[PDB]
């Protein structure tokens, strides 16, 4: 699978002739292959179908879960737990069992976060595979002078192969014989109308050229023949295709932030540890009693419900995006949309609908607008004149196609129509305000039609008069406005006729230049009334000489069309200009075209201009001109494939509002290259085949889901199922808001880390007996802390979101100093020392006062002292004094959600007052009073001081953390005060995450 | 990177910042930190003074008393062989230990050491407790009264020769009076003859059934020749109000005692506010394994 071979841009063999074609593959261009021939090929190179994707079995994908995110602290945490209890348990019968329960817990920790992703990444591909489908399909096959339908599977290199109208091409043919073939190279090309295929060559490049028909394309009109010259997955979109396959996935943005998270952990774990190793050796301790304390100070910090926490986090907000029909197929591409900062968006499918609509109308010396708007929410174009009317009867009459049995259904623009796209256009605006078409074409029998012919380019046909006082005949006609022109005298005005003279001419050649530089494809209508006296009711106007006046008609007005951009695409568009996001359109399209729309949806803001519109306006070359003046500007594909690194950096350093146009797919995966080689994230939003390898690429691929093609559906990250475009939006916005809660819930689970390490650093130090337990640490890193830190992702925004600019990437992290500052450094402490209080207190009312503790460990843990005096010298036997220890833990463990209680609503804020944004977030106050009600639920059930080994406490007791918690709230509101009032002061570069 | 971020020489930046950076960081953590600290000593203050320096304000977790012995045993065994002197050296450490309070040379004098019944009698109150009458009164306990395990005679003990000592001893619980059974009808076997009111009786047994025939004679020494605590020495005081108290002490020789054979003796003392725990091996009773392997 040579890459760089399949990089390059596709070569042919176009240029040849029919002798040259049937010479080198070998056929017959009137007799085709010989079936034994046939076969001889059909197994010496393989079936003409592309190679399906490498699969992948279930527990594969789950094991790839297991061992990531963070899995892998936990892994060892885990492993080092049995590793404790399994020498501990060999080397005595009577060993602590805090490893045991420590290690199947971190086990399940881990093996319930890779059950909940996996389940999300499974919910997603069922839905992916309920689309999936496959009708078989058959394609005409020419071998030894007849015809047959085989397979598409059966099809070879150089048999024969007929098209006809709504038939697929099935491989890549060249052309021998066509008869007005037109086809859609939509999703190859971008190629927005039918481009006939003639037998003879146009075009250098073989996409360019109509010789050559390709692979998944369709025959709108016309049949054709062909020699197959290209078959399997040697096509076209076959190498495109195996270039979707092999090419990298990339890494998100938010797993780049997690991992700089997991450095600064484990930073501050070996400072910890080698810190205390050299304090511990300045006490008398020996090498092997220090070695083993640095390792108990890296195992606790250790966030166990950090994983949850996040997973669950990530997990609330992709629900949101599924309700609107956003789907997501990893976990993590949900928060690349907020980081984007450079979208790169396709035209053909994405940007606009990929179908014809009449947008401008000429009438009445006037433009008229109509709707072109899929669901039909906009201004309508008075319909109040008579003009108006003869207009409707013209193109309802004088138009051959109408609406496909059987769609009664559907809406009157998204239904089926048989026949060119124009006249397709024209039959849904006049079905549309003028009632149905069948019946108005009943009400008036067509008596001869002249096809529309290449030298009179006009289409006409005569028609009954369907006024019961007026039995005479209509005549009417269409065509393109210059030779329609050539053909009036009179012009309907309001209704009654007028001449034609040079003011309304004029007025009609300013109309045709504005219909025309508008982009869209303008036709002329007129009819006449033809006298029944010079051709009565009986007589016959056969289509042979001139029966019908050409001239002296009269001309009733034009009617111009093009492919709309839908609904909410301008607004959309300007919504991302807004918040900072630069707009590139990157399309296969012509350029006229893609100027036109984008300045109609605003990448080419109303007023900028590029180089020739200068050269135009001032009327001199354009070699002269300065490339700096001009914001912004239109590179053509042609002269894309001729400009090297430099020169596309500075093209997307100078010019502000670019639009790449004629540019094939390998080149738009050059685009996006170009972009971030400097620096930034990338989202492509496209629909077809040639955006299937820059949809790869990109940070985050957005694929269209009811227009889009299955190998981009399957190569892109997010799904748009419903084709709106203000999902967009609605993902930027989303991407950000769940971004500064992760920083939130992270500065919370990290508070609780101090108060939790300390006491056994005093322990090891000081010699007092053990603050806080191990079962009670469990209870609090999985119990109290969690339905808080999750309630945390549920907080509205502050500010306005969709103001700020994107985020740097190499300055502007998740986890910086500043957060380690407040959690470790400030809050932590608080929270550690008010438990602290609590324990010296419940020892100091039992018997054993602050002077007595230090230098009692050695003692108060030896099981056979059965009289330990206290401070008033009582004697304590051993299980005694360890029933007042554990009552000592239960109520550390109270303190602890005590201080949690002001840190979950200090933490809810970062900038602004808590009397400002409110406590309107119904899951943090449930998160409160669950946090209360399963301590004290811990605390007084019968049976835990044999289970957990927590004891009732005494209702004086639990008072002891308020103050410690008044004052966090206190002084957190006097910090978030100092940054309003002193915006990028000392307060803000110093304690504002 | 590697370099720059540790000293660049433009900005005279050191890690990331300049000199008065980390003049203004220190010097705010420094004020920080020394808010903390006045404020948890202010609120440990608070706490010297809510609390009573004569008396606990919560003993409902030492009750009812437990039972320690000396000598010190690990895993509630004593096993020393008759041969090896270097056998049971840890434990007559220990047993001196004990006894070493007890030295006359310490007891002397009228105070505060008043000479009390030779014969167990009632309890004594020395007042309330309060510092008026100053430092209360305790009576004195002799070493002698322990006949053959007194470290005085025989300093090993009785370790010597195949006959050792368990000095047995009651915890030390401030105004806890203890109090034996009565007379009636309901009453151990055992407790039956030499009922002494004033007594509080403490009697060693076999854990098991077969160990019976196992062990010997188990011969007590105490005050007045009984096998129990004289109620007199009660109640206690507390350090403050009574330093230089002795409590009473039981002397108990096992005699006659199977050889090469671990033996499981459980002692139990008896009493009204005496209860024991199947939790607390040593709430009131102790076990004991002994094993004089020779
Ligand atoms: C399984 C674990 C590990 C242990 C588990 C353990 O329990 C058990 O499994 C047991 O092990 C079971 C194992 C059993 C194994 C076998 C047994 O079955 C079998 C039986 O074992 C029995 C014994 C058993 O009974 C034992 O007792 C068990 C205990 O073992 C440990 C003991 O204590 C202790 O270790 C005993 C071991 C042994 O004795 C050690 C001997 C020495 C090594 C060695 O010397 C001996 C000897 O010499 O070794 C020789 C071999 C040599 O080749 C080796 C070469 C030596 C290299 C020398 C270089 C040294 C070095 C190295 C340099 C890097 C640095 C440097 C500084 O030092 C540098 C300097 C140089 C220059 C020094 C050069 C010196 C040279 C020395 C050498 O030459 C030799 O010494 C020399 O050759 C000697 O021969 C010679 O004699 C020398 O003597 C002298 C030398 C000196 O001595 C020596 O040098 C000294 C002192 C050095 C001093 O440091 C110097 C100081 C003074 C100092 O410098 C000084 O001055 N300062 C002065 C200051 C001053 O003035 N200040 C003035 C101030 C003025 O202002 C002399 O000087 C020298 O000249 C001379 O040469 O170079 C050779 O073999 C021989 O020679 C040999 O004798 C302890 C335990 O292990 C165990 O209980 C036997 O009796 C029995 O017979 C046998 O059958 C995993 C642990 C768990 O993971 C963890 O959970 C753990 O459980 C907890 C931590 C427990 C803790 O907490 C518990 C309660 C609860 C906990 O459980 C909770 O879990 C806590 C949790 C933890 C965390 C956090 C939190 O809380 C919770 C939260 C977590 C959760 O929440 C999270 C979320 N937040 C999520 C989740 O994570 O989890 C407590 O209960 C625990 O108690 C507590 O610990
Ligand atoms: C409480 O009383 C303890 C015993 O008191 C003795 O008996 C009472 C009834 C009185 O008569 C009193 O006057 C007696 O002293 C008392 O402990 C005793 O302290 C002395 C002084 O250190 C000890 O004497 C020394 O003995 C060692 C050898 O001891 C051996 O036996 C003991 C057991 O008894 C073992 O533990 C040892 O390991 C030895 O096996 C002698 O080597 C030592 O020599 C020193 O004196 C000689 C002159 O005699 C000098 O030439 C040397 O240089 C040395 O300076 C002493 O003779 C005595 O052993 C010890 N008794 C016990 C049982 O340990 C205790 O201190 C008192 N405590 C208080 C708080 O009042
Ligand atoms: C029994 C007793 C109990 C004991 C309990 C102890 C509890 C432990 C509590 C806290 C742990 C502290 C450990 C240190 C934490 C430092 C935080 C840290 O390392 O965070 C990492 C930051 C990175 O941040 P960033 O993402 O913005 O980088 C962007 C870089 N880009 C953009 C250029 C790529 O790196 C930096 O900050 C640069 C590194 C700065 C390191 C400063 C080291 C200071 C440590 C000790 C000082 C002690 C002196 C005491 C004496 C004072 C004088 C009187
Ligand atoms: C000595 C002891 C020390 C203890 C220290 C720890 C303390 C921590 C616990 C509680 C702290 C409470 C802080 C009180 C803050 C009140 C703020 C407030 O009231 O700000 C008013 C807001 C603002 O409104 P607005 O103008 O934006 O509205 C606009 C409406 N429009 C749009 C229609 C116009 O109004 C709103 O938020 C809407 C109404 C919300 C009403 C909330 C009431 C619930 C408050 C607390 C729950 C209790 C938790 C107890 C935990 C213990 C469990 C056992
Ligand atoms: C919207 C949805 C709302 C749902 C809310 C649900 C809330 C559920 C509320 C209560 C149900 C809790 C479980 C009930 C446990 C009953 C245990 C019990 O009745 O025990 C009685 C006996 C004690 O007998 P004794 O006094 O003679 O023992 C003397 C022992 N001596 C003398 C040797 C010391 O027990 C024993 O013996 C053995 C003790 C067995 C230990 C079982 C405790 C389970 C341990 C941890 C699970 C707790 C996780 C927290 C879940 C929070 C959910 C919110
Ligand atoms: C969403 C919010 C979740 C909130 C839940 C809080 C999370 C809790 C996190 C960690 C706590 C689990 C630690 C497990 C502790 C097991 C302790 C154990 O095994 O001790 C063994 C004891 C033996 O004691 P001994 O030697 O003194 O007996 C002497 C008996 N003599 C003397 C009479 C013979 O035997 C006994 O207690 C016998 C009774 C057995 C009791 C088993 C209780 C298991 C409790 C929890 C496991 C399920 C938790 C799953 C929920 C995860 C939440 C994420
Ligand atoms: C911003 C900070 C907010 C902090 C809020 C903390 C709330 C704490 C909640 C309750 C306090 C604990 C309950 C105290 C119970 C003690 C029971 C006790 O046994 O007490 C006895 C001792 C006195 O012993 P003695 O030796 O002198 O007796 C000598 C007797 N003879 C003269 C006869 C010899 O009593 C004493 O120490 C009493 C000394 C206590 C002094 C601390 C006062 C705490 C301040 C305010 C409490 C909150 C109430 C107002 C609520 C406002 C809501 C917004
Ligand atoms: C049980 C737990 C109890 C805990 C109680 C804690 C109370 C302690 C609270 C605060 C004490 C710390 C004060 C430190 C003052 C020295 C700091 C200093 O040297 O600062 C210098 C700067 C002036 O330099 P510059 O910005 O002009 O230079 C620009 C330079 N460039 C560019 C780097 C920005 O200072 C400034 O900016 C002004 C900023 C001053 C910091 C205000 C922080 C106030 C926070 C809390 C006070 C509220 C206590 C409420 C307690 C109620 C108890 C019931
Ligand atoms: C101490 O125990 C010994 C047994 O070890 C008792 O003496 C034995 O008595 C039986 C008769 O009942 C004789 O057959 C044995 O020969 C005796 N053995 C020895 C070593 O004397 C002795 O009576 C016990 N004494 C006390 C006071 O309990
Ligand atoms: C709001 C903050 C900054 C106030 C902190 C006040 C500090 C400085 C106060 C609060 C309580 C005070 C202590 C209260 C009681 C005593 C006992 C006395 O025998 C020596 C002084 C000493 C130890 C005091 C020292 C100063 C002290 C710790
Ligand atoms: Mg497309
Ligand atoms: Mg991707």
């Amino acid at each position: 699978d040579l890459d760089e071979l399949k990089k390059e841009v596709s070569m042919d063999d176009h240029k040849l002739s029919l002798d040259e074609l049937h010479n080198k593959y070998g056929t017959d261009l009137t007799r085709g292959l010989t079936n034994a021939r046939a076969k001889e090929i059909l197994a010496r190179d393989g079936p003409n179908s592309l190679t399906p994707p490498p699969t992948t079995p279930e527990w594969i994908k789950f094991c790839r879960q297991l061992f990531g995110g963070f899995s892998i602290l936990l892994w060892i945490g885990a492993i080092l737990c049995f590793l404790a209890y399994g020498i501990q348990a060999a080397t005595e019968d009577e060993p602590a069992n805090d490893n045991l329960y420590l290690g199947v817990v971190l086990s399940t920790v881990v093996i319930v976060t890779g059950c909940f992703s996996y389940y999300q990444e499974a919910k997603s591909s069922r839905i992916m595979d309920s689309f999936k489908n496959m009708v078989p399909q058959q394609a005409l096959v020419i071998r030894d002078g007849e015809k047959s339908t085989i397979n598409a599977e059966f099809v070879v290199a150089g048999d024969l192969v007929e098209v006809k109208g709504g038939d697929r091409i099935p491989a890549d043919l060249r052309i021998i014989s066509a008869h007005g073939c037109k086809v859609d190279n939509s999703s190859l090309t971008g190629e927005s109308e039918p481009q006939t295929r003639s037998p003879e060559f146009s075009s250098e490049n073989p996409l360019e050229t109509r010789n050559i028909a390709f692979f998944s394309t369709n025959c709108v009109e016309g049949t054709a023949r062909g020699v197959v010259v290209y078959t399997g997955d040697r096509t076209v979109m076959g190498r495109i295709a195996t270039l979707a396959s092999g090419l990298e996935v990339g890494r998100t943005p938010i797993a780049i932030e997690i991992e700089h998270f997991i450095h600064i952990i484990t930073g501050v774990a070996v400072f910890l540890g080698v810190s205390f190793f050299i304090l511990s050796l300045i006490l008398g301790y020996s090498w092997l009693e220090a070695v083993i304390f640095l390792i108990g100070i890296i195992v606790a910090n250790v966030p166990e419900g950090l994983l949850a926490t996040v997973t669950v986090c990530l997990t609330l907000t992709a629900k949101r995006m599924a309700r609107k029909n956003c789907l997501v197929k990893n976990l993590e591409a949900v928060e690349t949309l907020g980081s984007t900062s450079t979208i790169c968006s396709d035209k053909t499918g994405t940007l606009t609908q990929n179908r014809m609509t009449v947008a401008h109308m000429w009438f009445d010396n006037q433009i008229h607008e109509a709707d072109t708007t899929e669901n039909q929410s906009g201004a309508a174009f008075d319909k109040t004149s008579a003009t108006w009317s003869a207009l409707s009867r013209i193109a309802a009459l004088c138009n051959r196609a109408v609406f496909q049995a059987g769609q009664d259904n559907v809406p009157i623009l998204k239904r089926s129509v048989a026949g060119d796209a124009s006249e397709s256009a024209l039959l849904k605006c006049i079905e549309l305000c003028c009632g149905s078409v069948q019946g108005m074409r009943d009400r008036n029998p067509k008596i001869v039609e002249i096809p529309f012919n290449s030298t009179n380019k006009y289409q006409l046909s005569i028609h009954e008069n369907e006024k019961s006082s007026e039995s005479r005949y209509l005549l009417v006609m269409k065509g393109a406005p210059e030779r329609i022109l050539d053909r009036c005298s009179t012009i309907l005005l309001n209704g009654a006729e007028e001449p034609l003279k040079e003011d309304m001419k004029e007025a009609f050649q300013n109309a045709y230049l504005e219909l025309g530089g508008l982009g869209e494809r303008v036709l002329g209508f007129c009819h006449f009334a033809l006298p029944e006296d010079k051709y009565n009711e009986g007589y016959p106007f056969d289509a042979d000489e001139p029966n019908f006046p050409t001239t002296d008609l009269c001309f009733v007005g034009l009617m111009a069309m093009i492919d709309p951009p839908r609904a909410a695409v301008p607004d959309a568009v300007g919504k991302c200009r807004s918040a900072g996001i630069k707009v590139i359109m990157v399309t296969g399209d012509h350029p006229i075209t893609a100027k036109a729309i984008a300045k109609g949806v605003g990448i080419i803001s109303e007023g900028n201009e590029t180089i020739e519109d200068i050269a135009a306006r001032l009327n001199i070359p354009i070699g002269q001109v300065n490339p700096r003046d001009a914001k912004a500007c239109v590179v053509h594909g042609s002269d894309l494939k001729d400009l090297s690194t430099e020169v596309l950096d500075d093209i997307l350093h100078y010019h502000t509002e670019i639009v790449f146009a004629r540019t094939s797919p390998q080149q738009k995966l050059i685009i996006v290259e170009g972009c971030q080689r400097q620096g930034a994230i990338v989202a492509v939003t496209g629909d077809g085949v040639n955006d299937s390898p820059a949809l790869k690429k990109a940070d985050i691929g957005v694929a269209m889901g009811i227009s889009g093609s299955d190998v981009s559906k399957q190569a892109a990250d997010m799904i748009l199922l419903d084709d709106n475009f203000a999902s967009i939006v609605t993902g930027v916005e989303e991407g950000r808001l769940i971004f500064d809660n992760l920083k939130k819930s992270i500065a919370y689970t990290l508070t609780s880390n101090i108060p939790e390490i300390t006491p056994f650093l005093v322990f090891i130090i000081g010699n007092v007996p053990l603050p806080l337990g191990t079962v009670t640490i469990l209870c609090i890193d999985l119990g109290t802390d969690m339905v808080p830190a999750i309630s945390l992702a549920y907080e509205q925004a502050e500010s306005d979101i969709m103001k700020r600019q994107p985020r740097n990437p190499k300055t502007d992290k998740l986890v910086n100093e500043r957060l380690i500052s407040m959690a470790y450094g400030q809050i932590g402490m608080i929270q550690a020392l008010g438990g602290f209080f609590s324990y010296f207190v419940i020892l100091a009312e039992n018997g054993f006062l602050p002077m007595d503790l230090i230098g009692k460990r050695v003692r108060w843990d030896d099981r056979w002292i059965s009289d330990v005096e206290d401070s008033f010298g009582q004697q304590w036997t051993y299980e005694q004094r360890k029933i007042v220890e554990f009552t000592c833990h239960t109520s550390f463990f109270i303190s602890i959600v005590v201080v949690q209680w002001a840190d979950l609503i200090i933490c809810k804020t970062r900038r602004n007052s808590i009397f400002q944004q409110g406590m309107k977030n119904k899951i943090l106050i449930f998160g409160l009073f669950e946090e209360t009600a399963l301590a004290a639920f811990l605390s007084y059930c019968p049976g835990t001081d044999v289970a957990l080994r927590m004891y009732p406490l005494k209702p004086s007791w639990w008072f002891c953390a308020f103050p410690y918690s008044l004052i966090i709230f206190l002084y957190d509101e006097m910090r978030r005060f100092i940054i309003r009032r002193s915006p990028g002061g000392w307060v803000e570069q110093e304690t504002y995450y | 990177g590697w370099k720059k971020f540790l000293w660049d020489s433009e900005k005279k930046e050191f890690l990331g910042r300049t000199g008065s950076s980390w003049f203004k960081i220190f010097l705010f953590y420094l004020i920080f930190y020394g808010c903390l600290a006045g404020i948890f000593i202010g609120t440990i203050q608070v706490l010297l003074l809510t609390l009573s320096d004569f008396e606990p304000k919560y003993q409902d977790r030492v009750a009812p008393p437990g039972l320690s012995h000396a000598p010190y045993a690990i895993k509630t065994e004593i096993s020393f062989s008759i041969s090896n002197p270097k056998s049971y050296e840890s434990f007559v450490k220990s047993m001196h230990k004990l006894m070493d309070l007890y030295n006359e040379s310490s007891q002397a004098g009228n105070s505060p050491f008043e000479d009390c019944s030779d014969t167990p009698a009632d309890y004594i109150k020395r007042g309330d407790l309060d510092d008026s009458q100053g430092q209360k009164k305790a009576c004195r306990f002799s070493r002698m009264w322990l006949k053959n395990c007194s470290g005085l005679d025989d300093t090993t003990y009785g370790y010597a020769e195949g006959k050792p000592c368990v000095v047995a001893k009651l915890n030390r619980i401030i105004g806890f009076y203890p109090k034996p059974l009565k007379n009636t009808t309901d009453l151990p076997e055992e407790l039956q003859a030499n009922y002494n009111q004033y007594v509080l009786p403490l009697r060693c047994a076999a854990k098991r059934e077969e160990d019976r025939e196992k062990i010997g004679s188990i011969e007590y020494f105490g005050l007045g020749g009984y096998a129990g605590f004289p109620l007199q020495y009660y109640p206690y005081y507390g350090k403050r109000l009574q330093k230089k108290y002795l409590q009473p002490l039981l002397a108990i020789q096992f005699t006659n005692l199977t050889q090469n054979m671990e033996l499981r003796i459980e002692c139990k003392v008896y009493g009204e506010n005496i209860d024991y725990s199947e939790k607390d091996r040593f709430r009131g009773r102790f076990e004991v394994k002994i094993e004089v392997k020779s």
